[PDB]
RNA sequence: CCCGCAGAAGAAGCACCGGCUAACUCCGUGCCAGCAGCCGCGGUAAUACGGAGGGUGCAAGCGUUAAUCGGAAUUACUGGGC
RNA sequence: GGCCGCAAGGUUAAAACUCAAAUGAAUUGACGGGGGCCCGCACAAGCGGUGGAGCAUGUGGUUUAAUUCGAUGCAACGCGAAGAACCUUACCUGGUCUUGACAUCCACGGAAGUUUUCAGAGAUGAGAAUGUGCCUUCGGGAACCGUGAGACAGGUGCUGCAUGGCUGUCGUCAGCUCGUGUUGUGAAAUGUUGGGUUAAGUCCCGCAACGAGCGCAACCCUUAUCCUUUGUUGCCAGCGGUCCGGCCGGGAACUCAAAGGAGACUGCCAGUGAUAAACUGGAGGAAGGUGGGGAUGACGUCAAGUCAUCAUGGCCCUUACGACCAGGGCUACACACGUGCUACAAUGGCGCAUACAAAGAGAAGCGACCUCGCGAGAGCAAGCGGACCUCAUAAAGUGCGUCGUAGUCCGGAUUGGAGUCUGCAACUCGACUCCAUGAAGUCGGAAUCGCUAGUAAUCGUGGAUCAGAAUGCCACGGUGAAUACGU
RNA sequence: AUAGACUGA
RNA sequence: GGAGCGGUAGUUCAGAGAAUACCUGCCUGUCACGCAGGGGGUCGCGGGUUCGAGUCCCGUCCGUUCCGCCA
């Protein structure tokens, strides 16, 4: 039937939050929209620079936003120009001082978040579906990852009866809280409707 | 909202000048002229009178068509004259010219409907489901509950004569009497097959299913005789009883023939020993023959429109029920309604204006 | 039959494109109109209906119908079965 | 038609027409009122309910200008809705607007703004004053309001049978598969079957299978025991004094608070078992065989639900299917159904006195004390962003008295009058208080539901939504059973 | 001992 | 034409009741069957007797019977 996410099951176990700032109640509800409203511009300017995650903290009158990212180069731009014009926004948007620091998320093929968006950009892109999922699983097996599922869903080739295949390869335990899995989602708007893209990594255990 | 008014019934007096065709009547009426204004018209009165009042119908139309136009003109010009030199006595006043234009035009929109004889009679509605069965049946029962809210909505009485519930579902056919001003001239053109397409709720897969039912409205008639015979249209003739004493050397004029002059329907006894009671009978005999003739007449409509009912199937729909896409659309007409919900329960006349077509 | 004159000048259409079978998209329709040698297609997102673009096969011919044989080893003598 | 026969009929034996199949063997599932072996409050044994009454709430139907839309066997019906007087609101009536309520963008005019009248139910419209500011290459403008474009905005409009995402369900059922090898022409089979065993495809052994993956189990939270820390706002063993009140002096004992560890592992003993797996007991231990509870829901099934959280292909409307405002409706009522609350009383109603809980919330908030009002509450005014203050007397229970089997000193529906609180505003249509009245109902037909232990039954308490509006939902503890021969 | 039937995309 | 019999729940039958029928609630995935709870006509139509009428009496429609002959 329905699974839970991988990540929320496995947050206060062997998985760090992407928000890290105690607020009150009168607060919190602030803080929480202003991150939103980060997380949507900075995803909406970096779309095409691999961002795998924004990680978001808030110091005493302060915020400290760190953006993991596959491609460091661009994020960083000429003389940190890129950066500075990021910091600048986002603080205009959370209303303190801001610092935005780049991470370098070496690996892209071990990744959930990365191997998503290259599987949905590949499909709107008119590539086929299988050759693509087979494609990702490869190369995370090549890259060292303990096991990969690829699932996509939706009118896949234009038909009109919408499917659901997947791929996977290796350990894949959903029922272990000790394993490192690394799940997340994406969907493609294509000419015929909406394809949704879920990867699942298994990295190790602890 | 007044000029609202004013370009609602000027709209109204356009799309009536199309229907009509005024002008094409005019137009009719440029030969009728012809040898009207000329005296050699008169040779056959019946070229000349017959004209002289196909020229009133024409111009009844067509001058009411000119009125109405100018009265829509002057009930502008007095508006304009009295809201803005605010004088609401002549605000009220082209008001009630208005209305008269109204009713006036109204006088030849229901000239359009006016057709037939049964016109004004009280309409009897009959459904019958068809191809679909249990599913049919349940089209027919949604079929006549529609109808029902229809006539409510308009006034007319309702009664139902009879109806034969379905063995699981809906019933099989109902007959529904609709009594009402001119019920038979709103509801003689929604006679047919309708077609409803819906996933079957009684199908255990839930396939799209295509129902059929029937609907026949036949008007109130005299459905009763009392002709009444004439002894100048009979004849009577006395003559000895051939059977049960046609053997004996005494006979009696005892049988009676009577024969219907103008007819021709011969009819005799011999029954009774009594000339007068044998008469009698002859009389109740001839006369159960010639109600037997006016029955056969009304039933000369039984044999035929009974025929002309297309079957409850395939390729008899009239109008289209589209539940799942919510497209009912008519045929007949080309009249396509969104809102299948509306048509469902009611609002039926959108259809029924254009079926007047 | 040959020799001269003039001028590209006087000269290309038919069937088909869902599979069998070579050739794919758009638009209109909505179990209607219709197609169809068989399987079948059309009930609101049709390479099967109609039109257009493109293409395929033939060509002063192209398709349909009628008739025979073949495929049919499906009357089996060559050459079948209970 | 011919022949045979007493007859029934037998024997020889077509054609028209109709369909694209009919048929044999074998394979995988599914099913059987076939067989064998098991499991689950599935029956069986018990306890308490519903179906009868009143009321609350949802739904079908009817009505209506509208009674907004969706959810429909289990798996819809105290459901979306964790809360409709206005708003919400998506519906109706009426009055209005049309690059628009909401976005970008061009040009022009303006700061923006802050106050007063003005006619309208209001939208809106007509004014009148006030300021006319700030960065400033002082060159600009920046922002924020209007005007005129027109590319565009907008839709809770249709399709969940085009979809993403999320969810229900079989079902926490134990199953579902793959690689290679092998068998069969093939669909397929094996593994995954079989003897045990288990909550389990759990484990052992055998075996043309060898291994692997998703499933089971474990890892996670919580509870039951102990140790180590820390001792305040919590605690009071030893004391000191004290108004006797942990109240101060004190103390780090204990309860407790939150962090790290120990502990449970068939680890040990006996018996059976195929020298295995396991099971039946036993010792010790707080806890014994998964100690209890929760989270965790495999391949798939229902074209299951949601286009109305949202996103979304296509289709549809654009001076209207968009937007604003006032009022009304969603609360309508000849009926039927579902889920609940209160009762039909003595294991009890009422009056007086007196003990024992847990958990949670609080700053446009929780509200102490005192005074006033019979009461709902009102006035004044501490404390608390909290182990500190407030919400905040828990009730059932125990003692005494009374009622004495009656439609009653049961029951509190309905109605009349008078008020309090929120809110612009309780008429439609809120909650609560006081006086007055006192309906059915005396244990409920066919039928039907839940529960195996701190469970059922019963008693109170708190929270989300929320200005106000719970018998619903979520959570917290107090007393506390009966029964299970068995399939 | 009793126990019937599920139209048509 | 003469002599009798009748006319009552939607139907068939008793004298205002029974069976069938029809509602409502159950059972069932749904129907049927089955279980449970209900309602349904004021006696064909008129008059008269009667304190009192479906009943008794008369007339009338309505259907059922048998007879209606001898020369
Ligand atoms: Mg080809
Ligand atoms: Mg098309
Ligand atoms: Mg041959
Ligand atoms: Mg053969
Ligand atoms: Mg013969
Ligand atoms: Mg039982
Ligand atoms: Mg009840
Ligand atoms: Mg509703
Ligand atoms: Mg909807
Ligand atoms: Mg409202
Ligand atoms: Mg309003
Ligand atoms: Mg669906
Ligand atoms: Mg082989
Ligand atoms: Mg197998
Ligand atoms: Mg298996
Ligand atoms: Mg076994
Ligand atoms: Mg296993
Ligand atoms: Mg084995
Ligand atoms: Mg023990
Ligand atoms: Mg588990
Ligand atoms: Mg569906
Ligand atoms: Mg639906
Ligand atoms: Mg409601
Ligand atoms: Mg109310
Ligand atoms: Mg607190
Ligand atoms: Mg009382
Ligand atoms: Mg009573
Ligand atoms: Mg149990
Ligand atoms: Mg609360
Ligand atoms: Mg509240
Ligand atoms: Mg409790
Ligand atoms: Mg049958």
């Amino acid at each position: 039937g329905q699974k839970v996410h991988p990540n929320g099951i496995r947050l206060g176990i062997v998985k760090p939050w992407n928000s890290t700032w105690f607020a009150n109640t009168k607060e919190f509800a602030d803080n929480l929209d202003s991150d939103f409203k980060v997380r949507q511009y900075l995803t909406k300017e970096l779309a095409k620079a691999s961002v795998s995650r924004i990680v978001i903290e808030r110091p005493a009158k302060s915020i400290r936003v760190t953006i993991h990212t596959a491609r460091p180069g661009i994020v960083i731009g000429k003389k940190g120009e890129d950066v500075e014009k990021l910091r600048k926004v986002v603080a205009d948007i959370a209303g303190v001082p801001a610092q935005i620091n780049i991470a370098e998320v070496r690996k892209p093929e071990l990744d959930a978040k990365l191997v998503a968006d290259s599987i949905t950009s590949q499909l709107e892109r008119r590539v086929m579906f299988r050759r693509a999922m087979k494609r990702a699983v490869q190369n995370a097996m090549r890259l060292g990852a303990k096991g990969i599922k690829v699932e996509v869903s939706g009118r896949l080739g234009g038909a009109e009866i919408a499917r659901t295949e997947w791929y996977r390869e290796g350990r894949v335990p959903l029922h272990t809280l000790r394993a490192d899995i690394d799940y997340n989602t994406s969907e493609a708007h294509t000419t015929y409707g909406v394809i949704g893209v879920k990867v699942w990594i298994f990295k190790g255990e602890i | 909202p007044v000029n609202n008014r004013i370009q609602d019934l000027t709209e109204r007096s356009d799309v009536l000048r199309g229907y009509l065709d005024y002008d094409a009547k005019k137009e009719r009426l440029e030969e009728v002229n012809a040898e009207l204004e000329q005296p050699d018209v008169w040779n056959e009165p019946e070229r000349a009178q017959a004209l002289g009042k196909e020229r009133s119908s024409l111009e009844a139309v067509v001058d009411t068509l000119d009125q109405m136009k100018q009265g829509l003109e002057d009930v502008s010009g007095l508006l304009e004259l009295a809201v803005e030199a605010d004088d609401e006595e002549t605000f009220n006043e082209a008001v009630a010219e208005l209305d008269a234009l109204e009713e006036k035009l109204a006088q030849l929109e229901f000239r359009r409907m006016f057709s037939g004889e049964y016109d004004s009679a009280d309409c009897y509605l009959d459904i019958q489901a068809g191809s679909g069965g249990t599913e049919a049946q349940d089209w027919a029962s949604m079929l006549e509950r529609m109808y029902l809210r229809w006539a409510e909505s308009r006034g007319f009485k309702t009664e139902i004569i009879e109806e034969s519930e379905g063995e699981v579902a809906g019933i099989k056919s109902v007959t529904i009497k609709i009594s009402g001003d001119y019920a038979y001239g709103w509801l003689r053109t929604e006679t047919g097959v309708h077609r409803l397409v819906r996933k079957s709720p009684f199908d255990s897969g839930g396939r799209r299913h295509t129902s059929f039912s029937s609907a026949f409205v036949y008007p109130e008639v005299d459905d009763d005789i009392d002709i009444e015979i004439n002894p100048a249209d009979l004849r009577i003739d006395v003559y000895r009883t051939s059977g049960a004493g046609g053997q004996h050397v005494n006979r009696t004029e005892s049988a009676v023939r009577i024969t219907h002059i103008p007819t021709g329907i011969v009819t005799q006894c011999q029954n009774d020993r009594s000339q007068h009671k044998n008469k009698d009978q002859a009389m109740k005999q001839m006369k159960a023959k010639l109600y037997e003739l006016e029955m056969q007449k009304k039933n000369a409509e039984k044999q035929a429109m009974e025929d002309n009912k297309s079957d409850i199937g395939w390729g008899s729909q009239i109008r289209s029920y589209v539940l799942d896409d919510s497209r009912i659309k008519d045929l007949r007409t080309g009249v396509e309604t969104r809102n299948t919900q509306a048509v469902l329960d009611g609002s039926l006349d959108q259809f029924i204006e254009a079926s007047l077509k």
